[PDB]
RNA sequence: CAAGGAACUCUGCAAAUUAACCCCGUAAGUUAGCGAGAAGGGGUGCUUAUGUAAAAGUAAGCCGCAGUGAAGAACGAGGGG
RNA sequence: AGCGAAAUUCCUAGUCGGGUAAAUUCCGUCCCGCUUGAAUGGUGUAACCAUCUCUUGACUGUCUCGGCUAUAGACUCGGUG
RNA sequence: ACCUCGAUGUCGACUCAUCUCAUCCUCGAGCUGAAGCAGGUUCGAAGGGUUCGGCUGUUCGCCGAUUAAAGAGAUACGUGAGUUGGGUUCAAACCGUCGUGAGACAGGUUGGUCCCUAUCUAUUGUGCCCGUAGGAAGAUUGAAGAGUGUUGCUUCUAGUACGAGAGGACCGAAGCGAGGACACCUCUUAUGCUCCAGUUGUAGCGCCAGCUGCACCGCUGGGUAGUAACGUGUCUAUUAGAUAAACGCUGAAAGCAUCUAAGUGUGAAACUAUCUCAAAGAUUAAUCUUCCCAUUUCGCAAGAAAGUAAGAGCCGUCAAAGACGAUGACGUUGAUAGGUUACAGGUGUAAGCAUAGUGAUAUGUUGAGCUGAGUAAUACUAAUUGCUCGAGGACU
């Protein structure tokens, strides 16, 4: 469960190595953000040579999560690191490639462009 | 309404994989047929309801009063006996089962006492928020929380009735609804229900029609494991 | 008129129950097929790894396979006697525990479990 | 905090109403007659049938 | 409140079984409180049940918990429960000590109590 | 104490990280004395053999999730009054 | 002369730049400095400080958010009081 | 300047909130310079909700990102016998300014002791006594009450209604959530001080091996039962009645008109119920069922001496319970607790022996050994052969 103000990596090709969350997007006091949530984050740790600069707010999408998530069937998925895949308003993702592994719930909520050019679904 | 009810006493919880690729927290109850001690009319008593006997249990273990009437009505020695309202339609002295009471995945509501836990605080009690830990701090950490309504002539200058502090939790009826029953074992006398069920293992538990959804039901059917031996 | 809960409780996790349920130990590598459902027809997807842990008695048989994908590990946990999904065992390693948890603080050249076991 | 109104000789009373003693459970032992409380051994050491310790 | 006593820890616990189990075993009556004598219980029978065959493993485990005593040290206690004590309870299904409630101390009011091996 | 890691608060208060020995490496500034244990890293267990007065060390092998396996050992960088 | 929104600036949360998603605090600079200023010394300054102030890495129950365990109390019994 | 100077602790923050409506959101309606969408204003409505941060001691305030919304106030500008002391306002020190000076400044800055074991009442829980007019054991009705009531997004309806176009519905249906609440431990985690294993130092068991004491439970990796959420189940619906604003139909006073005067309707998260909990000390003390009392004499009758039962209590073993009471199970005609047996779960192949190696160590016996609480049988041990209380219901 990531949370107001946390450090994670991003998993896609945009120039940004470290983003910081801002608000957990979606309702009043939203306390954490699962498999699939999206949220409003800053990028702190950029490139030279990237699309994002630092400073700027943005809009992301996570996909990975350490604490991991459990799924109706019983299954608990569960990751090494919080990842998130910097999307625009259409939902598409900002880059041109996707770094590792993503998860199905993006599937429930629409995000078809990010699987589709992802490298294996989990 | 036409209210249906039956007693049993929770043995555990368990799951089961159903089709639709769901797996459902389960609660397993044990039933014991139960026996309709009494009907109360509307027209002869003011109110309709039916009071049955349930957990028998050998006649030297019961007391002499209970003993008589139950010799009286002609029923077999229980020692518990409850009623549910508007609960009519069953003929007195007749073995009931939830087979004949509910359907395989309908809806139903369980009231049960729960766990006991004694005296608790106020934040374990009311959901209260714990004080600060550190950056300086006082004797009550733990602290309920002010109960100042107002100081001064003009003012209550009292505690409200009903305030909320410690005290006693647990040990009290409780019910929860919309819990649909699972499945059927007739010769274990053995009810599954989904869900969790309040109360210790082998309470007493009463399993009602839900007064949100009475005829609602919703289908559910379990999954055949086509796992072949190597 | 003496209840035994865990006979009862024993019986409705056999309905359910699976026939061969293939063994296998603490740190031992296997192979888990999906049967994904899609809207239609199923994809068989595979899940290859390594167990770390075998918890539970019966309908709630447990057990964590870890894989690694372009060098992320992912750990996932599985439960035994669930339909859809097969298990089929394919090496089996020598471990000195049950929980191998420094598996998840291990990893490349040190992360490989030598094979035998009894 | 001290209370600003002194307790009469009344309302102490009214308080000590619970602290009425009660009278321990006393039965007979069965081989010298003396009076021992219920369900322990007498002076003899001996309960029921069996000698548990020496005599006094 | 601080410099409180260590208090009835634990390892105290365990020493305080470990102590009565030894004298009960070399005398055969031991005086305590009921509340104690409740707790050594356990530990006496199940000794004496793992000491019914005699083997150097079960030698192993008894002494993990017999302490010197004044009739007798630690080895002639192994001795004398392995050849005198345990032998007698060779087909009793248990029980093989009783405790029984004696009065209130004089100056404690606490419920004494006589832990006894049971012929 | 899972996930997050100062979001708490007047303030990282308090708590937490580092900690012994040995081997590498160590900047700006300066009154040329310092800065400096700067920063940043690595090794430590047991056995055999070689080494010595004793070592330290060196080579091979073995075990454990972890080897000053427990106790006692410095958190750091930058700017300003 | 030097320094200057200062332990000094009332107006004032002064203008601008930097640090932050966002900065009455901080750093640099600007100067109508109401009322700075040269042995009640002025301006700089390496090292040092259980000094003050600000940013930051690791770190953690400070916090989101509370939960569990063990003692000594509290609570029950006997004695003093 | 009326109370208080033989003492009413004063800002802000934290915890807990309660109340009012002059309503921020949700709900209903009239008008619109209301095409649709989105608005503006007024009326009705207080059931619920009404975010997190940067700077400042701050209230306030500006800014950032969300939300359906980030409402206005009162309660000693609520709340220090609840917490903090950052600010103000003690003694210390310095700057600017005033004073010849000691000193001063709603000018600035650094530092700087926040006590009390609750008697009454109020409140949250839990008991004893007595009453309920014979006693006791059960099952009820429900007078008076308490608790919850928030809402968003997507799809369909439908690119339909409207609109040159752009854009884009009311009504209704389905799915998925956030917050809050109740319960539970199958799953995921946290804890799990008489559990398992690995392991260091030292002192002991005369030595090796193997154990014990101590070193935060010595440390480390797991972990039974139990306790919990970060976990998963459920709720946060619906309906009926009487209505507020508003709209009416039929209708006159006032031949027209007119919602009203008679009569008859529609109408909101507000009200009364439906939902959950508790409830006959409700002294206005209720109802039903079952069981036990129904002696001999003397005289005096809700009189005596003895004499008659259901049941309850004392005591013991306990835990579905629990501060202590109480609640619940059992007390030999018994499975209440311990022990034994078997098993589950947990830990991870025990000690010893044999082989191999020069040795540390590996391999086989061996999924072995061990195990606090867990499951079920088994009277082996402890619940003794005991004591006390307890009934004839006045009359109308
Ligand atoms: O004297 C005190 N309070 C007095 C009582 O007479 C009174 O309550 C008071 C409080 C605040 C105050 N003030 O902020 O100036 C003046 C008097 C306390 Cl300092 Cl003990
Ligand atoms: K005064
Ligand atoms: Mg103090
Ligand atoms: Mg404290
Ligand atoms: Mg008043
Ligand atoms: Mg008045
Ligand atoms: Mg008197
Ligand atoms: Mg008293
Ligand atoms: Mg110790
Ligand atoms: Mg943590
Ligand atoms: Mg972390
Ligand atoms: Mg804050
Ligand atoms: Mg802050
Ligand atoms: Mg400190
Ligand atoms: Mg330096
Ligand atoms: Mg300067
Ligand atoms: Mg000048
Ligand atoms: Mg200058
Ligand atoms: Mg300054
Ligand atoms: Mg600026
Ligand atoms: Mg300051
Ligand atoms: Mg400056
Ligand atoms: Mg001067
Ligand atoms: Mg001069
Ligand atoms: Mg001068
Ligand atoms: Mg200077
Ligand atoms: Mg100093
Ligand atoms: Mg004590
Ligand atoms: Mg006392
Ligand atoms: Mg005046
Ligand atoms: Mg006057
Ligand atoms: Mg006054
Ligand atoms: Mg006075
Ligand atoms: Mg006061
Ligand atoms: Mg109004
Ligand atoms: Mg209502
Ligand atoms: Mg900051
Ligand atoms: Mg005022
Ligand atoms: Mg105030
Ligand atoms: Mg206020
Ligand atoms: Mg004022
Ligand atoms: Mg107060
Ligand atoms: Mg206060
Ligand atoms: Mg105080
Ligand atoms: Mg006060
Ligand atoms: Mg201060
Ligand atoms: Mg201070
Ligand atoms: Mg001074
Ligand atoms: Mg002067
Ligand atoms: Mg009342
Ligand atoms: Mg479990
Ligand atoms: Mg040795
Ligand atoms: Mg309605
Ligand atoms: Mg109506
Ligand atoms: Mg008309
Ligand atoms: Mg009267
Ligand atoms: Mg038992
Ligand atoms: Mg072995
Ligand atoms: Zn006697």
């Amino acid at each position: 469960m990531v949370s107001f103000m946390t450090r994670l990596n991003v998993a896609d090709n945009t120039g940004a190595k470290q983003v910081g969350i801002i608000k957990v997007l979606g309702s009043t006091r939203k306390r954490y953000a699962f498999l699939g949530d999206v949220v409003v984050v800053s990028v702190k740790d950029a490139i030279p040579s990237g699309m994002v600069k630092k400073g700027q707010v943005l809009r992301a999408v996570i996909v990975r999560t350490k604490k991991g998530q459990q799924r109706k069937d019983g299954t608990h998925l569960k990751f090494d690191d919080n990842a998130c895949v910097l999307i625009k308003e259409d939902k598409s993702p900002r880059g041109t490639r996707i770094f590792g592994p993503v998860a199905r719930e993006l599937r429930e909520r629409g995000y078809n462009k990010i699987l589709s050019l992802a490298v294996e679904v989990v | 309404m036409e209210i249906r009810g039956i007693f049993g006493v929770k043995v555990g919880m368990s799951q089961v994989f159903t089709t639709n690729n769901e797996r459902l927290p389960i609660t397993v109850i044990y039933c014991e047929p139960n026996q309709v001690a009494g009907v109360k009319t509307e027209a002869k008593d003011k109110y309709s309801a039916t009071l049955l006997s349930f957990d028998t249990v050998e006649n030297k273990k019961l007391n002499k009063p209970q003993q008589g009437f139950f010799e009286k009505n002609n029923l077999k020695p229980t020692k518990h006996l409850q009623e549910i309202r508007n609960m009519t339609g069953f003929e007195m002295g007749q073995q009931i089962t939830p087979q004949n009471l509910f359907q395989v995945g309908e809806y139903v509501d369980v009231s049960a006492i729960s766990k006991g836990r004694g005296f608790t605080g106020a934040i374990k009690r009311w959901n209260f928020k714990i004080g600060p830990l550190g950056h300086g701090a006082g004797y009550p950490h733990r602290f309920q929380g002010s109960v100042q309504a107002g100081r001064g002539g003009a003012s209550a200058q009292r505690v409200f009735k009903g305030k909320k502090m410690s005290g006693h939790y647990g040990h009290e009826k409780v019910t929860v609804q919309n819990l649909r029953i699972v499945g059927f074992d007739e010769a274990n006398m053995l009810v599954l229900v989904s869900g969790a069920i309040a109360g210790p293992e082998g309470g007493v538990v009463l399993i009602r029609t839900a007064k949100k959804k009475p005829g609602v039901v919703k289908p559910i059917e379990l999954a055949v494991q086509t796992e072949k031996a190597p | 008129k003496k209840i035994n809960k865990q006979a009862l409780i024993d019986l409705v996790e056999q309905k359910q129950l699976k026939a061969y349920v293939p063994e296998f130990s603490a740190g031992d590598e296997v192979n888990v097929a999906i049967k994904l459902k899609e809207k239609e027809k199923v994809r068989i997807q595979n899940f290859t790894g390594t167990v770390l842990r075998r918890r539970g008695k019966g309908i709630s048989e447990t057990f964590i396979v870890r894989k690694t994908t372009d060098g992320i590990p992912i750990e996932k946990n599985f439960q035994i006697h669930n339909p859809n999904i097969s298990i089929e065992l394919k090496r089996r390693g020598k471990v000195r525990r049950a929980y191998i948890s420094y598996m998840r603080e291990r990893s490349g050249k040190a992360a490989k479990i030598k094979e035998r076991k009894q | 905090a001290v209370q600003q109104r002194r307790s009469s000789k009344h309302r102490r009373d009214k308080r000590r109403s619970h602290d009425a003693l009660t009278a321990q459970a006393l039965s007979v032992c069965q081989k010298c007659g003396k009076k021992k409380l219920f369900h322990r051994v007498c002076s003899c050491g001996m309960y029921g049938d069996l000698r548990v310790k020496k005599a006094y | 409140s601080y410099i409180n006593k260590p208090g009835k820890t634990s390892a105290w616990r365990v020493m305080t079984v470990r102590q009565q189990v030894s004298a009960v075993l070399a005398y055969g009556k031991i005086e305590t409180t009921l509340k104690k004598a409740k707790n050594t219980q356990k530990r006496l029978d199940k000794l004496i049940t793992l000491a019914k065959v005699d083997n150097f493993n079960n030698r192993r485990q008894v002494k993990k918990w017999l302490l010197n005593t004044n009739l007798f040290d630690v080895d002639q206690l192994m001795d004398h429960l392995f050849s005198k004590v345990a032998p007698k309870y060779e087909k009793t299904p248990g029980g093989y000590s009783r405790v029984l409630k004696l009065g209130p101390r004089r100056g404690d009011a606490t419920e004494m109590a006589i832990l006894q091996l049971t012929d």
